C-alpha cells in the first residue's frame, strides 16, 4: 500500500466544483453556474442529436467570454454592429443575449443558433461537425464547408468571412496565423505518457479543451469538454473531469478513470480501466486559447 | 499523418408507440429501443428500462443481429399502458456497454399539445356513382389535434377492409382533416345493410366513435 | 493529405404544374435546383436537352443565399405543352467546380396508360348543419397520372377557402384525392351552386365541372 499522490490540473478561470457524489452509474459534481464551467445539454429533438462538435464548442467559447470579459464589452461598444448577426432584415443572433443565457444548460441562446440556424441539417446527414472549426467560424469568421473536415488553413484562397460568425473580426483576423486561436491533435497511435504529457502543457498554458473518443460504434465518435485532470507521481493521466453534451442536466461535471486497456489502448470510464472494463478509446484533443496577447494592443 | 474522425452523439434510438397502438385497447403499444451500427468486436449491449425514474422488468430483449453490412443491432422492446403513455409518462432507455464511458440514456413521452376533438361525418355515395359496380362510402373527419388518429369500417359487426384513408392534411384553424373511402359493391350498399365508420383518437370520451352510413335511414 | 469531402451540390429536378401543362394559355415549366452550393465555388453552369437534343431557353434565377452559408441555384425551362405529355425527357446538367464531373438528372412524365378522373360531389352530413361553416366535399377517383389540378367556383367567381387531399394511391394502381370546400352554412342553405373543376390530361379539353347544390 503507497500513499495516494496525485498533481491536479484545472482550466484558467475555472473553480473545481467541490460535493462529487457517487451515483449507480458515475462519480458527478452538479452543475453550479459561475464556477467558470459550462455544461451545454442536448435536448434530442432531432436537430442537436449530433452536434456535440458544436456545443463542446459553444462550452468553450462562454468560457472565453468570461475570460475576455472586459475586453469583449469594450470591442462591442466600438463596434455595435458585431453585437448581432443579420441575414438581411432578420436577426438570428444577439450576442447580449448569448452573455445573459450562457449559464442556461438546455437554453443558451448559442447553442439554440447553432442548433437551429447554422448547423440544423447536420444530424439528419448523420455527420456533426469539427469544435475548432465552429471556433475559428465563430470568432476569426472563417468560412465553415462541413463537408470538409481539415483544420483551418490560413493561407487558403477563400479569405472571406462567414455570415453565420467572424463576431470579434476586427481583432481576430482571417490570414494571420497568429490570430487562429484554435488547434487540433489526433491521440491515436500515441502512448498515455504522450497523450498525458500533451493534456498538462495545454492546460498549463491556460487553454480549454475538448476530447473526442470511441462511442461504442464503428460510424460516430463522441467529443466532450475537458476541464480538469488528475496525473500520477510518474505524470500520467489518473482521470479527468468533463461535461458532455447526451448526459442530461442533473449530472454535470463527471469524473472519468484513464489508463491503458486489455487491448494496449488509452481509454476513459466512468469506472476503473481493468478487466473486462474496456472504456472507449481516446481518439484527439482540441483547444482553445483566449487570445490575450492580440487583446492587448 | 493526422486523420479526422465524425463526432456527433449516440447509434442509440428510441421510438414512440404506434398511435393506432395506443388508441385501440385490443392491441398493445411498445415503446422500442434500438442500438445500431455496433461492431463485431464490440462487447454485449444492456438495456435497463425506467417509467417516470422507476425501474421495470418486463423489457423483450432481443439477441444481437447482424445485417448486410456487417454490423450488428440490438433490440428491446418495453411494453406500455395505453393511460400511462397518454398520461404523459416518460419512458427511458438506458444502454450500457464496457465500450462507452458510461450509459446512454434517451426518454421519451408524448408531446403534449392543446387537444381537439374530431367531428366525424359520413357521407354516401354520389347519386352519379351508382351507374359503377362498386361504389365509395365517406367518413370526413375534421376538426381534431394532434394528427395521430385511426379510422377503420364495420358492416353489420363485420369489418370492412376495402378502404383507403388519406393522410391528416392541416386545415386553415391550425387543426387536421382526412377522408377515408371504403369500396363496396353497388349491390351490397342497395341491400340497406348499415355500415360504420369508427374513429380512435385521444379527444374523444372513451378514446372512440362510430358513426353510421346507410341507404335508408 | 486532405480528408475526404463528406458531401457536396445536390441537384433536384422538378415537374410542371399540372394545370400549366393542360392550358395553352400557360406556360410549364422546368425546374432545376441546386442546393449545398459552397461560397468557394458557387458558380453553377446548366445545359438542358430533351430526348437527348440540346436546348437554349433556360431562363438563370439570381443564386440565393441560406442561413446554413450555401447557396440554392436555380434554372427554369419552358417546355411544350405537348411534348411533356408525349413523355419526353427533360436532362438538367449541372458543371460545378467542386465536383470533378457534371451532374445530370432527367425527369419525364409518369409512364402508364392514362385513365380518365371520375368525379363526384357530396353534400355536408345533416349532422354537420349544427355548425356556423359546413363542407363541401369533392372525391376525384380512377385516375393517372397523379399531376392533377382541382379547384373551386361559385356563380362565376373562384371560391378560395378549400383544401385537398395529396392523392393516394388505390388498391388497382390508380389514384383517388378529396377536396373540402369550408362555407358559411347561410350560403349552401340559400341554394347556391358551388362547382368542383378538375384537369387532367385523360379527360376531355382536359376539364370537367361538377356542380353541388342543396335542393
Ligand atoms: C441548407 O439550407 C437549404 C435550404 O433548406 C431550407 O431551409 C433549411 C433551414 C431547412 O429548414 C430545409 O428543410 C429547408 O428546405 C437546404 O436545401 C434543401 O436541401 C434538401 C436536401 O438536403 C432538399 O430536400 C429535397 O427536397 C425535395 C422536395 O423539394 C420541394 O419541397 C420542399 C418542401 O416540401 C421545398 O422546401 C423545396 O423548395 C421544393 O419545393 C419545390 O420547388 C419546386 C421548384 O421551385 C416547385 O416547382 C415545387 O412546386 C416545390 N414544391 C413544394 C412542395 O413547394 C425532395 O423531393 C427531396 O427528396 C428526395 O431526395 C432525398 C435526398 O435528400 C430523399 O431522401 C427523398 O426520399 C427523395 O428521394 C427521391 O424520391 C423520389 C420518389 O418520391 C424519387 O423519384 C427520386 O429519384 C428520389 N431522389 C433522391 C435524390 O433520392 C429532398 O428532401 C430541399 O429541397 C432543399 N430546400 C430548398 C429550399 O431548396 C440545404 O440542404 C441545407 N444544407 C445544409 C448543409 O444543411
Ligand atoms: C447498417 O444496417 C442497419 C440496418 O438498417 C436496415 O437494414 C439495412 C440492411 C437497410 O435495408 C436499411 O435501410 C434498413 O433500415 C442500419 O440501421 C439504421 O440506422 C439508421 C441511422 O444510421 C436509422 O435511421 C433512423 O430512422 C428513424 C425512423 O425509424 C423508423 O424508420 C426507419 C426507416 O426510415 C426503419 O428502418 C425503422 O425500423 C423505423 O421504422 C419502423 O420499423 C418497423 C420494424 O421494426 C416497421 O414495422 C414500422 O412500420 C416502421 N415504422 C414505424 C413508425 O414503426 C428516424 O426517426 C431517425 O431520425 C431521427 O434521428 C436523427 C438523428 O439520429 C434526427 O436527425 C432525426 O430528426 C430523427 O430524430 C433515423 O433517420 C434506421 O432506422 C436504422 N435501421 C434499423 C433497422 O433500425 C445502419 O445504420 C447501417 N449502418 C451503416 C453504417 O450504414
Ligand atoms: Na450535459
Amino acid at each position: 500500500v503507497t500513499p495516494y499522490h496525485v498533481t491536479s490540473v484545472w482550466t484558467k478561470g475555472v473553480t473545481p466544483p467541490a460535493k462529487f457524489t457517487q451515483g449507480e452509474d458515475v462519480f458527478h459534481a452538479p452543475y453550479v453556474a459561475n464556477q467558470g464551467w459550462y455544461d451545454i445539454t442536448k435536448t434530442f429533438n432531432g436537430k442537436d442529436d449530433l452536434l456535440a462538435g458544436a456545443a463542446t464548442a459553444g462550452n468553450m467559447l462562454h468560457w472565453w467570454f468570461d475570460q475576455n470579459n472586459e475586453k469583449i464589452e469594450a470591442y462591442l461598444k466600438k463596434h455595435p454592429d458585431k453585437q448581432k448577426i443579420m441575414f438581411g432584415d432578420q436577426e438570428l443572433l444577439d450576442v447580449r443575449k448569448v452573455i445573459n443565457t450562457k449559464g442556461d444548460q438546455t437554453n443558451s441562446e448559442l447553442f439554440n443558433y447553432f442548433r437551429d440556424k447554422a448547423f440544423p441539417g447536420l444530424s439528419a446527414r448523420r455527420i456533426g461537425v469539427m469544435p475548432d472549426l465552429v471556433l475559428d467560424m465563430f470568432i476569426n469568421g472563417y468560412y465553415l464547408n462541413v463537408y470538409k473536415t481539415q483544420t483551418t488553413d490560413v493561407n487558403r484562397t477563400y479569405q472571406e468571412k462567414d455570415r453565420r460568425g467572424g463576431i470579434f473580426d476586427a481583432v481576430f483576423t482571417r490570414g494571420d496565423q497568429s490570430k487562429l486561436l484554435t488547434s487540433r491533435h489526433d491521440f491515436k497511435e500515441k502512448t498515455l505518457k504522450e497523450i498525458s504529457d500533451l493534456i498538462k502543457k495545454e492546460l498549463t498554458e491556460g487553454k480549454a479543451l475538448g476530447l473526442s473518443h470511441t462511442y461504442a460504434n464503428v460510424r460516430i465518435n463522441h467529443v466532450i469538454n475537458l476541464w480538469g485532470a488528475d496525473f500520477d507521481s510518474n505524470g500520467n493521466l489518473e482521470a479527468i473531469y468533463v461535461t458532455d453534451s447526451d448526459s442530461n442536466a442533473s449530472i454535470g461535471m463527471k469524473k472519468y478513470f484513464v489508463g491503458v486497456n486489455s487491448a494496449g489502448k488509452v481509454a476513459i470510464s466512468a469506472k476503473e480501466i481493468k478487466e473486462d472494463n474496456i472504456g472507449a478509446q481516446v481518439l484527439g484533443l482540441f483547444t482553445l486559447s483566449t487570445g490575450q496577447d492580440s487583446w492587448n494592443q | 499523418c493526422p486523420a479526422p474522425e465524425l463526432l456527433g452523439g449516440p447509434s442509440v434510438f428510441l421510438f414512440p408507440p404506434k398511435p393506432k397502438d395506443t388508441l385501440m385497447i385490443s392491441r398493445t403499444p411498445e415503446v422500442t429501443c434500438v442500438v445500431v451500427d455496433v461492431s463485431h468486436e464490440d462487447p454485449e449491449v444492456k438495456f435497463n428500462w425506467y417509467v417516470d425514474g422507476v425501474e421495470v422488468h418486463n423489457a423483450k430483449t432481443k439477441p444481437r443481429e447482424e445485417q448486410y453490412n456487417s454490423t450488428y443491432r440490438v433490440v428491446s422492446v418495453l411494453t406500455v399502458l395505453h393511460q400511462d403513455w397518454l398520461n404523459g409518462k416518460e419512458y427511458k432507455c438506458k444502454v450500457s456497454n464496457k465500450a462507452l464511458p458510461a450509459p446512454i440514456e434517451k426518454t421519451i413521452s408524448k408531446a403534449k399539445g392543446q387537444p381537439r376533438e374530431p367531428q366525424v361525418y359520413t357521407l354516401p355515395p354520389s347519386r352519379e356513382e351508382m351507374t359503377k359496380n362498386q361504389v365509395s362510402l365517406t367518413c370526413l373527419v375534421k376538426g381534431f389535434y394532434p394528427s395521430d388518429i385511426a379510422v377503420e369500417w364495420a358492416s353489420n359487426g363485420q369489418p370492412e377492409n376495402n378502404y383507403k384513408t388519406t393522410p391528416p392534411v392541416l386545415d386553415s384553424d391550425g387543426s387536421f382533416f382526412l377522408y377515408s373511402k371504403l369500396t363496396v359493391d353497388k349491390s351490397r350498399w342497395q341491400q340497406g345493410n348499415v355500415f360504420s365508420c369508427s374513429v380512435m383518437h385521444e379527444a374523444l370520451h372513451n378514446h372512440y366513435t362510430q358513426k353510421s352510413l346507410s341507404l335508408s335511414p
